[PDB]
């Protein structure tokens, strides 16, 4: 019976893929582990999970100038 | 500028705003726009006076997309040359162009026409005894060029392996290489008796590509595209005809030398032992002193060292002035020897045929210094509209990676990565429901993935025959010839070997599984074994194609990159996150989580002569 | 839309105000004309006789197939206390508002009307070269701001406060700079009168200081409705609240003054829109390559493009744009819905698409008639394309709050989630997780419980 800090974000399991190595890569990303589609993102960088992940995946992304 | 001073929403215009053109009061009737700062043209097809402008803008501007309502093109200096060739002076392209336009044509395009169309024809490149000449009219243009002097009525010999060189140098400089063949006044080469039979009838794109090449009366060299089964191949008989001089074709495949072989004598009044060909089986010449040669660009590009017999026949084919080559598949001459059956062989003419002219590096534009330039651009969507070739349905499946592939999928490296975004077992499930839906409708399919041990484990997985490198040629025959008659047998799962030119029985749906990174070629020449089948005279048929391709991974990069190709033909990919009926098929490809682990399992466990006796 | 906001804005005055803005017959003849055409039926006819009208008679009026349309009559009425019922001899009694009748009887029949119409001092300058020049000055102006163009000229701090303050037009002072949101780019989409009124409306909602009279401005505001253009007002008959949001609307665009302080006045066409409306530019084309032929040559219609399309080259006929990802990416961090473009796109379609979207559907309808299809009249892979590009903006979507597990028992975890979910907070329950989620806003109703 203890509480916490966090903000819960909704994904399919890609994206939960992608911000587990984010993560694995920068430790105060993700508290703990809640199912396949849903987490806990620390609520200090949400805003840095959004700003990585939409960077990152653009590179299955072809972009022309 | 006009005196005009800009407005505020010209901002976000870099140097792009041409609202200084004085708009004509008849604009409506006219259907062009001019930009001044790339020459790009700007057609309106639904306006008045519109095709009458299209077919000036396809002789003098290459098309840069075709699409239905707005027509974009671009004046280049290989188009202008192009227009010239066949007659149009620059006063006439200049006001034609005023008088189709609605903005004035600004001086800087009329300066850019002037420049490139003036200078043209200077310097040519004849061929006199099998040797190259560089000849000019003018004496002093022949001392002006001193830096590239590979020197061995003006005129100076060079070297047959420098023509390249000397092409590109000279494109370089403002005087073009003028490559025309007067095969009419040719009297040196002995001439053939080739003519097309009465019976073959040639269809009116055909004609208008060989009026490109044939315009002026004189064989022009250059590349003609077409779409697969559009007649590439007639194309090639009748410009050959219509030379009527000896006939080199260079084809990729041995299947595709016979197949020429046939062509030639079906479409065309040409007697075997006028015929010849240059495989490994084959090797014996006709006897005469005019006919046709077939073989294939390995076979000429040797530099291993070849049989005595080669030998020979190589010593025949360089040491006899060739009046015509048709180089089919045209995009594989960039190669690294494959460039030099164009220095090897002295031929008059240089025909280029292909329908994918694309590659993914940047030497698909020496071409030019090659071949020559773009004789023709066939407009694919008007070939489809009018029954020449299929309609297809471009479509790209988007297969949704599950959560453990995924994990796996982004801790591997990038070999394992292929592998391991190709097995998705949603992919699987997609192209089963595809299979059995496109089968239930009697549709002949055609699965392609180059990743062999996914091809094998599809086609095992779904029960269907699969075709690849390394299964016998009498095995291929038997599942094509079961492919094509067998009602029970619709779905051929197909390796890269169905990607280069081999035969191949009429199919109506295509999916493709894997791919070869962002090859474009490969996307389209895969499209091209769909675009010919036989019930493009039914009313309401369309042929398909789906490219199942896994989410949130580089293949959708990589499908984007061949999809550019086609997208620039005009095709609209239309994506599909969603097929109506998936939980609904009986038999699931790994819808257990168990068999989707095992298949995870087995994809990351893929990866003195009494002496003699002696011996 | 446009008379829907008037009537819910006109429902949210309280009745005794409503009562005092019956008393200028302008006001109640341009409030006449927002009714359905069966309460203005039944307003007529009800004028002119003084004795008070059986609710049955009119009943009986409206026939069998229409009655929910005099119910909606009826509400509309009722609401807008233009009917005081009456119950008297067991019959629902229908008396007419005397002050509403009042009025609109000396507005037909002329007389008493305290300059509700103004006062025409018959020197008059040009419309369509001056006032209509000067009114889309105004107009373009403050629209060519609000798009985010740079501009020369940007307008006054008062319609900028308005702005601010607005549901629309957000500002951050931390880059310094003024965005549009969703409602930004949705004022955009409707034609200019309903513009108009969102923003006379705003207006409306934000003179609350004393110095302003909330019907003084209503009766200025359907004054104006009522003038002609083209002909000076003398400003004598308005009151001084009147007077100086009079100067608004010309710092506005809705009126024309020839100088600061002057007697006389000169509405603009964009009064008489406020009351009802009445290739073209605009018009563009879409291919199946993304590229954007507009044909315009207002730089407003160029302005709103380049929020989401990529403009690569401009000739007088049109701007030569590409609708890229990223252009539609500045869209949608903007706010921007990929709906509100489809909209635009649709509405401002070349009549060359409408053709040939009607030829494909002709040619559609008899190969298989037994299903109907929508008019499709831009390509599909484009509007496909700009709902993939709208999707993978919310791959993710976030809500703050607080999760509460390590529970030893499952009663109590099981009474938490059923108190979260009674209260409408919870997003998640899970007992095999033993985890359940709330809203931030609905952290301290669990919170207190919890405690207590």
């Amino acid at each position: 019976a203890r509480a916490r800090k966090g903000a819960l974000v909704q994904c399919d399991p890609s994206i939960k893929a992608l911000i587990l190595q984010i993560d694995a890569k920068m430790s105060d990303i993700v508290l703990e582990e809640l199912d396949d589609t849903h987490l806990l993102v620390n609520p200090s960088k949400v805003e840095f999970v959004k700003h990585e992940l939409n960077r990152l995946l653009s590179k299955n992304i072809y972009n022309p100038m | 500028p006009a005196d005009f001073v800009p407005d505020s929403v010209s901002g976000m215009f870099r140097s792009h705003d041409f609202s200084y053109l004085r708009l004509r009061p008849d604009h409506a009737s006219r259907p062009l726009w001019i930009s001044p700062s790339d020459g790009r043209i700007i057609l309106e097809s639904f306006s008045p006076l519109a095709e009458q402008a299209q077919d000036f803008l396809v002789t003098i501007a290459e098309p840069i997309s075709r699409p239905s309502h707005i027509h974009e093109y671009k004046i280049t200096a290989y188009s202008l040359y192009a227009a010239v060739s066949v007659g149009l002076e620059t006063d006439d392209i200049i006001s034609v162009l005023d008088r189709l336009s609605k903005v004035p044509v600004a001086e800087s395009i009329i300066n850019f026409i002037k420049g490139a169309t003036i200078s043209y024809g200077k310097v040519k490149l004849v061929i006199k005894h099998n040797r190259y000449f560089v000849e000019t009219t003018q004496a002093d243009i022949l001392q002006m060029l001193l830096n590239d002097s590979v020197i061995g009525v003006h005129s100076f010999e060079i070297a047959n392996e420098s023509v390249e060189v000397v092409k590109k140098r000279c494109q370089e400089i403002d005087y073009p290489v003028l490559e025309e063949y007067d095969f009419r006044n040719d009297h040196r080469n002995p001439d053939l008796d080739i003519d097309l039979k009465p019976s073959t009838q040639i269809r009116p794109y055909q004609e208008k590509s060989l009026s490109k090449m044939f315009g002026n009366g004189r064989a022009r060299s250059g590349i003609i595209v077409l779409p697969c089964g559009a007649g590439k191949t007639l194309v090639g008989i009748t410009a050959a005809c219509t030379i009527k001089k000896s006939v080199i074709v260079l084809c990729t495949s041995s299947v595709s030398v016979m197949q020429w072989r046939q062509q030639f004598l079906q479409w065309c009044t040409l007697q075997p032992e006028n015929c010849a060909v240059f495989t490994s089986d084959n090797k014996e010449m006709f006897q005469t002193e005019s006919g046709l040669v077939v073989s294939t660009y390995s076979m000429v590009a040797n530099t291993r060292n070849r049989s005595h017999d080669s030998q020979k026949v190589m010593d025949f084919l360089t040491g006899r002035e060739w009046g015509f080559i048709i180089l089919d598949e045209v995009h594989v001459v960039p190669a690294a020897m494959f460039r030099r059956v164009v220095s090897t062989i002295a031929a008059h003419a240089k025909l280029g045929l292909t329908a994918t002219l694309v590659r993914e590096d940047d030497k698909i534009g020496d071409l030019n210094f090659l071949i020559g330039p773009k004789l023709y651009e066939a407009n694919w969507m008007e070939l489809s509209q009018k029954g020449h070739i299929a309609n297809v349905q471009c479509a790209e499946v988007w297969c949704p990676m599950t959560a453990e592939f995924y994990q796996e999928y982004l801790r591997e490296t990038a070999r394992k990565r292929m592998l391991l975004y190709i097995m998705n077992p949603t992919k699987f499930q997609a192209c089963q429901f595809l299979i059995q839906y496109h089968e239930r409708r009697g549709d002949k399919i055609i699965v392609f993935s180059d990743n062999v041990y996914a091809l094998q484990e599809y086609a095992l997985k779904m029960g269907k025959p699969f075709i690849y490198g390394s299964t016998p040629q009498q095995e291929r025959m038997n599942i094509l010839q079961n492919f094509q008659y067998n009602d029970q047998i619709n779905t051929i799962f197909l390796s890269k070997v169905g990607d280069t030119s081999i035969d191949l029985p009429e199919a109506t749906c295509l999916i493709q599984i894997s791919s070869h990174y962002g090859s474009r070629r490969q996307e389209a020449q895969r499209l091209g074994r769909i675009l010919r089948a036989k019930r493009r005279n039914d009313e309401g048929f369309n042929a398909f194609f789906y490219s199942l391709v896994s989410k949130d991974t580089q293949e959708m990069y990589y499908s984007t990159k061949r999809q550019a190709f086609l997208v620039d033909q005009g095709y609209a990919f239309k994506v599909i996150t969603h097929l109506h009926g998936m939980e609904n098929i009986p038999n699931l490809a790994y819808a257990s989580p168990r068999e989707r682990r095992e298949l995870l399992q087995e994809v990351l466990l893929k990866n003195h002569p009494l002496i003699r006796k002696m011996y | 839309s446009l008379k829907h906001s008037v009537t819910q804005y006109l429902e949210e005055i309280p009745q005794q105000v409503q009562n005092r803005l019956y008393t200028s017959p302008a006001t109640c003849l341009a409030i006449y004309r927002i009714l359905p055409p069966l309460a203005k039926f039944f307003i007529m006819a009800m004028v002119f006789n003084e004795n008070e009208v059986p609710l049955l008679d009119l009943d009986k009026w409206v026939n069998s197939n229409g009655k929910l349309q005099f119910q909606n009559a009826i509400k509309s009425m009722k609401s807008l206390h233009l009917l005081i019922p009456n119950k008297s001899s067991g019959t629902l009694m229908i008396n007419l508002n005397p002050t509403f009748k009042i009025s609109l009887r000396n507005a037909l029949t002329g007389g008493e009307v305290q300059n509700s119409f103004g006062v025409v001092v018959e020197e008059n300058v040009v419309s369509l070269d001056l006032l209509d020049e000067y009114s889309a000055n105004k107009w373009e102006t403050i629209l060519h701001f609000m798009v985010g163009t740079p501009l020369a000229k940007i307008p006054s701090e008062k319609v900028l406060n308005l702005l601010k303050h607005s549901k629309l037009m957000e500002e951050v002072n931390s880059t310094g700079e003024f965005k549009i949101t969703n409602e930004g780019f949705q004022f955009l989409l409707q034609e200019i009168n309903s513009q108009l009124w969102t923003l006379l409306l705003q207006y409306l909602k934000m003179i609350e200081t004393s110095k302003m009279d909330l019907v003084d401005v209503l009766h200025f505001i359907f004054m104006l409705g009522a003038l002609e253009v083209g002909k000076a007002y003398k400003i004598d008959a308005l009151s001084e609240t009147q007077r100086i949001m009079l100067q608004d609307m010309r710092d506005y665009g809705l009126v024309f003054q020839k100088h600061s302080n002057d007697s006389i006045f000169y509405p603009t066409k964009l009064a008489l829109m406020l009351t009802s409306d009445t290739i073209p530019d605009g018009s563009l084309i879409v291919e199946t390559n993304f590229k954007i032929y507009s044909y315009s040559n207002s730089p407003l219609q160029i302005a709103v493009l380049s929020l989401f399309v990529h403009l690569k080259a401009r000739f007088v006929n049109m701007v030569l744009g590409q609708i890229t990802r990223e252009s539609i990416r500045r869209a949608l961090t903007n706010g921007i819905t990929a709906d509100q473009i489809i909209a635009y796109l649709e509405t401002h379609a070349h009549p060359q698409m409408r053709r040939l979207a009607e030829e494909k559907l002709e040619k559609k309808l008899e190969l298989d008639p037994n299903c109907k299809e929508p008019l499709q009249v831009l390509p599909p892979t484009v509007v496909d394309q700009i709902r993939l590009w709208q999707l993978e903006l919310d791959r993710v979507i976030t809500y703050e709050g607080s999760l509460y597990s390590d529970f030893e028992t499952s009663q109590e975890y099981n009474l938490l989630s059923k108190y979260a979910q009674d209260i409408g907070v919870l997003l998640w329950k899970d007992d095999k997780k033993k985890k359940f989620f709330i809203s931030k806003e609905g952290n301290s109703q669990v919170l207190d419980f919890a405690k207590r």
